[PDB]
């Protein structure tokens, strides 16, 4: 009853205060990401803003490659996100050596949520103040096709699939735009051009700025080219004009 | 590396850390189960935080082997350590006796994992309870562990928020010779009276262990039951 | 060899609703008789009876680890061990020590108390599982017992007439083996009773 | 209170103070500057001598990590020598296992993970040091800065130390596209003699080092007669 | 041992014998050598009965444990990787020759694993002691895209080249068909060696063996 | 002051107090003066005077190898744990390479020995300073380590209690050290050491340890008998 | 094997005899060395073998019986509990680093009721053992070169109802046969006996 | 961090161990179980809390080895538990292993004082090493050996034990000692001991008409040996009677519970 909040100890209302304080390290940099999957692709947009003009803008990034078919964005404390990439690259490689096949995206999200649960149960270890968003396309069963996947793991360890997610500062106004857009159409029937307009407009409704094409970076995975790659900046400009239309 | 214990005794003589963990294990969603003469039903409640969280992906009824299942109510990621250790201890029984495990011996093993972290150095107890149910060579079983390690042998019970007024509803509706189809009829019916909105096939998740096998019901077989109650 | 150091042959036959098991009475050191009144059989419950052959130091040490594990199985699980679970249990014990292996060859006979199905199993010293439906046999006179058991067996035998075949098969094979003999101790067992018989043999 | 006593304690708003308290050890340290000059990288620092009797060459904050790369530290000198002796070990591994020189963006990402791994555990404290990785690998001239939080970033120019705000505006007047390594040693050393005051310390000298095509892609210190006098 | 496998039009067919001998004498006549791995994967086995059964049950429980985590149908390439890393790290001391057959989303997968740990993915493989005599039947009559009946008869006619020619093999033909949907396991598909001249059955009356003591224990 | 208890605790001003507290152990030890010449390094330590007849002896100056030697100040129990490490790593060098270890490599090896003990929670800094007296192919060297992990290359220095006055004397003669011979180089070190003493005591052979390393001279500690040739004729003149 | 141990049990006593020869490959070191170690007041063991492992095995067994009487308030364990503790040390040593004990021994004892609730064995106990870890309760056991001369002698003349004097003149025939046929000079045989009043050292038969 | 160590294995400034003393208080609210050692057996009787109508009986085989409150350790050893319920199963598993490791290395039944010593070595071990909380449990070991016959032990949560002839752990143990002290004599039969056991149990939980749903009993006496097999063991002697730990059912305790209320009624008509 002396501290109640300084190490991983249950509060008298049954909460962990080092979990609730690590959620606030996600919104503390002030950034934002939006992920969405269409019928045949996955998209991840994120705010890529450099305040200093003397900074090399192609070094600071949040989009990482875990395996050649899984990409991720790390929204939260930026050196903590680089730490969980190196953890996920070890787990995807040790899956490859031991089991011979590439790791499923739903399984790589589960094995990274088990790493976050241990750090919030042992008293000495600090939780990672970052929300991971592992995106990719899994091999479907009984037909052999590919299927878009989005998986998000909290700093507590809450893994789960998504149709469209958001993380960072004013992530509540980004969820509210996507649910309002969900009431009209059905997001698993839209195309890659149509779904790119929503994830960029959801990034506009929260920041209220209608940002430039260099102030974001977008990575994608498509059923034709299943490898994770980031888009060119010229293709973001073809999308930002359509949102203004 | 912080090898001292975090859970100790109080001047009143109570493990106050485990008392806090039972509060944490009662703030989950309502999970329940009933028995019958022909099988055991377990019923969950997949609470979606939004409409964009892929209700077919998240799951709360966990199948452990070809004869055991489970459903939790508490801290989600704390449960996955318990299920992965229960799926592992059930495969070690088949590599050593060539026999499905009994529901008694599996629950004694996972109760030694709760008690292990209430007497270890540097860890906190679990913040979730389970509902283990399945078959063995002497009938049908429905157990319910606690974060203290204390396990029970219930006949119809419920855990989570809205559990004491749903467990009292199980007293009024249980009968000693309930059949299996009568059990699913009343396990879904005791979810509805504490449920907020309108339960759908992607909103709850049940699994009824039948005759040798646990078999989580699909979205088509559970849709058959919702428009019958 | 180390396997034929102590002497002794254990076999078992399967009947209709019964099975038999029978060992000899000799213990030795490669030519000389140490004892003349020593069986090789072990009874753990009213359904499972198993017999060990091989090196007598391992025949007693392994049977202590089995009794350590069978009685611990009855404390954890509130029930008697079954035949398929007991045979798969000490199959795993002979495989953990695969490079330091025990010199036993367990001959397991069991029966279901409620169903009435017999289950025979004879592993090797390295734990090779093998369940014939007719008979099993191990020991120093094992090559002589595959001729005696196979030429005399039929699937539909009564418990009284299955004993007469197993007894004449043990004794006629021990009259050709100089490391087994000196009478035989048999045990017929049905769903209803267990009868233990000691058999006249040559004192040679 | 007790919310700023170790590293495994988030604040009430999601901050880690022992990392941010370690960032005040760099902000109270001597001035560092760097520049990327389209064929190489020049790095200069000011050695604050506390006595007249120190030998010339003592307390050199510039250390060679590989033949093509070298880390200059800004902050505590003995804490940064654990970063230098680690990044040397990271560069020896790529030469001995992968038979290739370590890339500039890869050496900096190994520094930012060694500095971050001591900000997540209770028994360890973060470094009082900002490491400046100046490299020239097969990905061109690179200039990185790793802060005590473990955050790495590619820069064109950087000012670190006490007067890092005045020296940052003095870097905005340079070009970095037409800028060469021939002129920038005279420019960057002239930043330090104008950004730093002699009314606090009497003994201050500058230490410049580069890696460029003129030095055969080798990270070297200066010949002593290329630096401006004052 | 005369375990074989054949890739046909949709799936694979695995074959085996039933004889198990311990040192020049027939121990068992109806041993089972086609094991279970998955609902889509089976695995034949040769060599020692201890080492074959204990490498199979450990991996088949590991594939089942890895199936609860993924929630998907298990690959045959991950069944092969768990077998080849076990058999390599004991350096041929685990004397088990394996024939692995299965069906995935990528089609039928037939491959063999040597006891030293090497793998070969072929349309038709033979292992065991009668593998040389069974391969000559497969090299003379295999063709691409056979029906389920022509492959089941080619497999069974290759086992009998190990039954009637290899002394370490015989008494039955075990055939396991692996399809995409189902899996059919027949044991008495081909029994070419029947029981010629049934037994005289020398009758001995109950009580003709001299007994010195007897003790009856009722239950 | 609640930020001074643990070693792994930064202050809100960005200071490490447990390292700054170990620095006061060096400032409370006995005064020692190192003076580097052109080919010679002279250490002049001030050991304890006898109590009116009885002579207590405590070894401060250590030989590390043929070309290295050091004098300590502060916790002498940590000055011998350093003496175990420095002597072992100079035996491991001369085993491998069959030559003496260079001083620029060795001064970088002491600084990483101080650094392992200042970042873990259940460890403490070495509360002792050093004065390396070395010679190698690059000529004579004079170093000084502090409990923070720093290592400073000097021309002349002085550490110990009231060694600020010895440092003030050396800041007027340090430009004329590459020109003096060995007999003058000992004299500048002893005039410096005599200005750190008490109000009513001067130097003799009973309270001074003189250690000299050179180019054809291995590390030699001049104690009671052989030290009289520089200490019988000596007077601290104003 | 050069030295013999002869032991037989009867209705109310157990005879033991062990030749006190100790040699160095052909040279007689001793002729009177006691090789029958008194473990308890009613228990003894007659070990044979070379003198290296023979003392170090018996001192490990004897000091652990005494330790199990310290920790259990002077309660004397049964003869089967001592014999099963012995073969545990033989069987665990053939699969260890240091190697097998090269000792062949005959355990002997008498079972007395320790309290009124004890309804166990009343009679005598005699156990054959081996260096591997074989254990067998036997009417009479023999080791050494002369074992086969005297085991078939006890096939002829041993009776379960022998008295103290009739078994004393039987052991004299057992000692005179080993002197007659075995080339190894066994001249002094150390006859002891275990009865209901403890152990006793028989002076007559040598 | 070293700041939040609760320091369990440290003395008080008056020489007391607070985590041991608070573990004793945890047993003071546990379920009351009493035992009494007669001449021809030793009986245990305890109370379990109220049966909710949705409890279920786990349908076992051979129900003599695992009850609600009493547990079998070996064939000649039984026990009963007051304290933290999940904490006892770690020591119950440790007591079953040490009792069977004795039979491996000696082939004899273990003494009751020998098991009670080896499980109190474990309980004292966590009071002095590790810096973690001790076991908050208290045992009542019963059993027969051939060394001193029927025995009965206590077990404190500090490593200390003591032999007894009748003892109480749980709620109102100070009350139930005085009631057993008022009438216990040496030459007592088992039927007079079981009637003593149920009568004191109704006193502490102040209940005339002792209920069978709230009382669990278990007796430790010697039965005649039935599994003697002299033919496969020619030189092994089997004793005449063997001890059997058993747990009485409701058909077994109803003839004994209807004798304890009448003996309460026999001492009720002579009250005024
Ligand atoms: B193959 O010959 O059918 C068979 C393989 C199968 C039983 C695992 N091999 C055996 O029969 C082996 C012996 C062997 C012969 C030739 C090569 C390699 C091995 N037999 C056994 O392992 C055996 C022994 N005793 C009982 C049961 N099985």
């Amino acid at each position: 009853a002396g501290f109640d909040k300084y190490i991983t100890v249950f509060s008298p209302e049954g909460s962990l205060y080092q979990v609730e304080y690590a959620f606030k390290a996600v919104t503390y940099p002030g950034l934002l990401t939006v992920a969405i999957r269409c019928k045949d692709a996955v998209l991840v947009v994120t705010q890529h803003l450099i305040p200093d003009r003397l900074m090399r803008p192609d070094s600071v990034t949040a989009l990482y490659e875990v395996t050649p078919n899984i990409g991720c964005c790390m929204t939260g404390r930026a050196p903590d996100g680089r730490a969980l990439v190196q953890r996920a690259r070890e787990e995807a490689s040790d899956y490859q050596y031991r089991y011979g096949v590439e790791i499923p995206i739903a399984v790589l999200a589960k094995r990274m949520g088990d790493k976050a649960q241990v750090r919030t149960q042992q008293a000495g270890l600090r939780p990672m103040g970052v929300v991971s968003t592992f995106i990719g396309m899994d091999q479907s069963d009984q037909d052999g096709s590919l299927k878009p996947q989005i998986y998000t793991v909290d700093p507590a360890g809450w893994t789960g699939g998504h149709i469209a997610c958001a993380a960072g500062k004013k992530q509540v106004e980004a969820m509210a735009f996507l649910e309002k857009r969900q009431k009209s159409t059905e997001l698993d029937a839209l195309t890659q051009k149509e779904a790119a307009m929503i994830a960029l407009a959801a990034l506009q409704s929260a920041i209220g700025t209608a940002v430039k094409a260099k102030e974001v970076e977008v990575g994608r995975c498509t059923a034709a080219n299943p490898a994770f790659q980031r888009v060119p900046n010229s293709e973001v400009e073809e999308w930002l004009t359509a949102v203004a239309e | 590396e912080a090898f001292y214990g975090l859970t100790t005794f109080s001047p009143s003589g109570k493990l106050i850390q485990i008392e806090y963990a039972t509060t944490a294990a009662g703030k989950g969603t309502t999970a329940l189960g009933v028995k019958a003469t022909d099988g055991v039903v377990i019923a969950a409640k997949k609470k979606a935080p939004s409409t964009l969280v892929d209700a077919s992906s998240i799951q709360k009824v966990f199948v452990l082997d070809e004869h055991v299942g489970c459903t939790y109510s508490g801290m989600g990621p704390d449960c996955r350590v318990l299920i992965d250790s229960a799926r592992k201890n059930c495969q070690q029984y088949k590599l050593m006796y060539n026999e499905p495990i009994p529901i008694s011996q599996l629950v004694r093993k996972i109760s030694a994992i709760y008690q292990e972290f209430t007497q270890s150095g540097g860890v906190r107890p679990f913040g979730c309870s389970l509902l283990v149910a399945g078959v063995d060579a002497n009938g049908y079983h429905l157990y319910q562990v606690d974060p203290s390690g204390t396990f029970w042998a219930w006949k119809a019970t419920a855990i989570g928020t809205g559990s004491p007024d749903a467990k009292a509803f199980l007293e009024k509706r249980y009968t000693v010779d309930m059949e299996l189809e009568d059990a699913v009829h009343t396990a879904l019916l005791t979810l509805k009276e504490g449920f907020d909105g309108q339960m759908t096939s992607e909103n709850t998740q049940v699994g009824r262990v039948v005759e040798n096998r646990f078999e989580i019901l699909s979205v088509d077989q559970l849709r058959d039951y919702l428009d019958q109650i | 060899s180390i396997m034929a150091y102590s002497g002794g042959s254990v076999m078992a036959m399967a009947g209709k609703e019964c099975f038999v098991i029978i060992s000899d009475n000799r213990l030795g050191e490669q030519l000389k008789t140490i004892s003349t009144e020593v069986p090789k059989l072990h009874v753990v419950n009213d359904s499972i009876v198993y017999g060990l052959t091989g090196l007598r130091t391992d025949q007693q040490t392994f049977a202590n680890k089995v009794q350590f594990r069978t009685e611990m199985y009855k404390l954890r699980e509130e029930r008697d061990i079954t035949g398929k679970a007991f045979a798969a249990m000490i199959t795993s014990m002979l495989y953990e020590a695969r490079f330091g292996p025990w010199f036993v060859e367990p001959v397991i006979g069991s029966i279901d108390k409620s169903t009435g199905e017999v289950y025979l199993c004879a592993t090797d010293l390295i734990g090779a599982p093998c369940e014939p439906e007719d008979y099993v046999c191990a020991g120093t006179a094992a090559e002589s017992l595959h001729g005696m058991c196979e030429a005399l067996w039929r699937p539909g035998m009564s418990p009284e007439e299955l004993f007469e075949i197993a007894a004449q098969a043990m004794l006629s094979a021990c009259d050709r083996d100089s490391l087994s003999g000196y009478g035989a101790v048999a045990m017929i067992v049905t769903k209803d009773k267990v009868t233990t018989r000691l058999i006249k043999g040559r004192k040679d | 209170s007790g919310h700023d006593q170790s590293t495994d304690v988030f604040s009430a708003e999601g901050r880690v103070f022992q990392v941010e308290y370690a960032g005040k050890a760099v902000d109270n340290s001597s001035t560092a500057v760097a520049a990327c000059c389209k064929d190489g990288v020049v790095v200069a620092v000011e050695k604050v001598h506390t006595s007249r009797m120190l030998e010339k060459g003592s307390n050199n904050r510039i250390h060679a990590v590989d033949r093509q790369a070298g880390i200059c530290i800004c902050g505590l000198l003995p804490d940064g020598r654990a970063i230098v002796s680690r990044a040397r070990q990271e560069a020896e591994n790529s030469r001995d296992i992968f038979a290739t020189p370590i890339r500039g963006s890869v050496l900096a990402n190994r520094v930012g993970e060694f500095m971050h791994a001591y900000t997540t555990h209770f028994a360890y404290r973060p470094f009082g040091c900002s490491a400046i990785i100046a490299s020239y690998a097969d990905d061109g001239p690179q200039l990185f800065v790793s802060d005590p939080s473990g955050t790495v970033a590619g820069y064109y120019g950087v000012a670190l130390g006490k007067a890092k705000t005045v020296a940052k505006s003095e870097l905005e007047k340079l070009d970095f596209s037409s800028l060469t390594c021939d002129e920038a040693v005279g420019k960057l050393a002239s930043i330090l003699h104008e950004v730093h005051d002699k009314q606090k310390d009497k003994l201050y000298e500058v230490e410049v080092a580069w890696v460029c095509d003129k030095s055969d892609r080798k990270f070297v210190h200066v010949p002593a007669d290329m630096v401006p006098a004052e | 041992t005369t375990i074989v496998g054949v890739v046909y039009r949709d799936g694979v067919v695995l074959g085996a014998d039933t004889r198990a001998t311990e040192g020049s004498i027939v121990a068992d006549k109806r041993c089972r050598k086609i094991h279970y791995m998955a609902p889509n994967i089976m695995c034949c086995g040769a060599g020692t009965s201890a080492d074959t059964e204990a490498v199979t049950n450990m991996v088949s429980s590991h594939l089942a444990l890895h199936r609860l985590e993924t929630g998907k149908q298990s690959r045959v390439l991950e069944a092969l990787t768990l077998l080849k890393r076990h058999l390599y790290r004991y350096q041929g001391h685990v004397s088990a020759a394996l024939v692995l057959g299965g069906v995935d989303v990528e089609g039928p997968f037939l491959a063999t694993i040597a006891p030293h740990g090497s793998t070969d993915r072929l349309p038709f493989v033979t292992m065991g002691s009668g593998s040389i005599a069974a391969m000559a039947q497969l090299e003379a009559a295999y063709k691409d895209n056979m029906t389920c009946e022509e492959a089941k008869e080619l497999v069974a006619s290759a086992i009998r080249k190990g039954i009637f020619n290899d002394p370490y093999s015989g008494t039955q033909v075990d055939v396991c068909v692996i399809t995409k949907d189902k899996t059919e396991l027949t044991i008495g598909y081909d029994k070419p060696n029947e029981r010629m001249y049934p037994r005289q059955e020398v009758l001995l009356p109950p009580g003709t063996t001299p007994v010195l003591k007897e003790e009856i224990r009722q239950l | 002051n609640e930020y001074d208890s643990d070693i792994t605790t930064w202050s809100p001003t960005g200071r490490l107090f447990q390292i700054e507290y170990a620095n006061e152990a060096v400032n409370n030890g006995s005064a020692t003066v190192g003076v580097k010449g052109k080919n010679f390094v002279v250490l002049a330590a001030l050991k304890r005077s006898p109590v009116a007849e009885l002579s207590s002896y405590q070894e401060k100056v250590f030989e590390i190898d043929e070309h290295v030697g050091m004098s300590i100040s502060g916790l002498v129990a940590d000055g011998r744990v350093l003496a175990r490490y420095l002597r072992t790593e100079c035996m491991n060098y001369r085993y491998m390479y069959s030559n003496g270890m260079p001083m620029n490599q060795m001064a970088d090896m002491i600084g990483e020995k101080h650094q392992r003990h200042i970042q873990c929670s259940g460890k403490r800094p070495f509360g002792v300073g050093l004065l390396l007296a070395g010679y190698d192919r690059q000529g004579p060297h004079l170093y000084q380590t502090v409990p923070s992990g720093d290592v400073y290359d000097y021309k002349a220095t002085a550490m110990g209690v009231r060694s600020q006055a010895s440092r003030t004397y050396l800041e007027r003669h340090f430009e004329h050290f590459s020109d003096c011979t060995l007999d003058e180089l000992v004299t500048h070190a002893l005039k410096a050491l005599a200005s750190a003493t008490s109000e009513g005591i001067e130097l003799n052979v009973k309270n001074t340890t003189i250690a000299i390393v050179g180019k054809d001279t291995p590390f030699t500690i001049f104690e009671e008998e052989s030290a009289r040739k520089y200490l019988d004729g000596f007077k601290m003149r104003p | 094997m050069a030295e013999t141990a002869i032991a037989f049990r009867c209705k109310d006593y157990v005879m033991v005899a062990a030749a006190g020869l100790n040699a160095f490959y052909y040279i007689k070191i001793t002729d009177a060395e006691d090789k029958i170690t008194q473990l308890d007041t009613h228990q003894l063991v007659a070990c044979t073998g070379e003198n290296g492992p023979r003392v170090n095995f018996t001192e490990y067994i004897k000091c652990n019986l005494a330790l199990n009487r310290m920790r259990q308030h002077g309660r004397h364990s049964s003869c089967e509990s001592t014999a099963n503790f012995m073969r545990n040390c033989l069987a665990s040593a053939i699969r260890s680093r240091e190697g097998a004990y090269q000792v062949n021994c005959l355990f002997a004892g008498y079972d007395t009721p320790v309290s009124e609730d004890d309804d166990g064995v009343v009679g005598p106990q005699l156990f054959y053992m081996d260096y591997l870890g074989t254990l067998q309760a036997v009417p009479y056991g023999c080791h050494g070169y002369g074992a086969c001369f005297v085991t078939a002698l006890l096939d002829r003349l041993w009776r379960p109802d022998l008295s103290q004097q009739e078994g004393l003149e039987l052991m004299q025939k057992c000692c005179d046969e080993v002197k007659r046929r075995v080339i190894i000079s066994n001249s002094y045989f150390f006859v002891k006996a275990v009865t209901k009043n403890g152990v006793e050292v028989i002076t007559a038969v040598h | 961090s070293h700041r939040y160590d609760s320091r369990t294995t440290t003395f008080s400034p008056e020489g007391r161990l607070y985590q041991v003393e608070y573990a004793v208080e945890a047993i003071q609210q546990a379920g009351t179980v009493i035992g009494v050692c007669t001449k021809d057996g030793v009986v245990l009787a305890g109370e379990k809390m109220v049966p909710h109508p949705l409890f279920d009986s786990e349908s076992m085989q051979d129900k003599n080895t695992s009850g609600e409150k009493m547990y079998k350790i070996a064939e000649h050893i039984g026990c009963s538990v007051a304290g933290v319920t999940s904490d006892a199963y770690a020591l119950l598993n440790y007591a079953r292993l040490s009792a069977l490791r004795h039979q491996y290395t000696f082939q004899e039944p273990m003494a009751i004082e020998d098991l009670c010593r080896i499980l109190c070595d474990e309980k004292q071990l966590y009071t002095q090493y590790g810096g973690v909380r001790p076991y908050g449990v208290s045992f009542l070991l019963v059993g027969w050996d051939r060394y001193y016959g029927y025995q009965l032990y206590s077990t404190e949560p500090s490593g200390d034990y003591s032999a007894w002839s009748a003892y109480a752990i749980g709620q109102n143990d100070q009350v139930a000692h005085a009631l057993l002290k008022k009438d216990w004599h040496e030459s007592m039969t088992l039927e007079d001991g079981m009637l003593l056991a149920l009568r004191v149990l109704g006193k502490t939980m102040d209940t005339a008409k002792i209920d069978l749903d709230r009382v669990e009993v278990a007796v430790m006496r010697k039965v005649p040996a039935s599994n003697i097999d002299q033919l496969l063991d020619p030189f092994k002697h089997h004793p005449k009677t063997t001890p059997r730990f058993q747990i009485l059912t409701r058909s077994e305790l109803k003839p004994h519970a209807e004798r304890a209320d009448q003996a309460r009624e026999a001492e009720e008509k002579a009250e005024a």
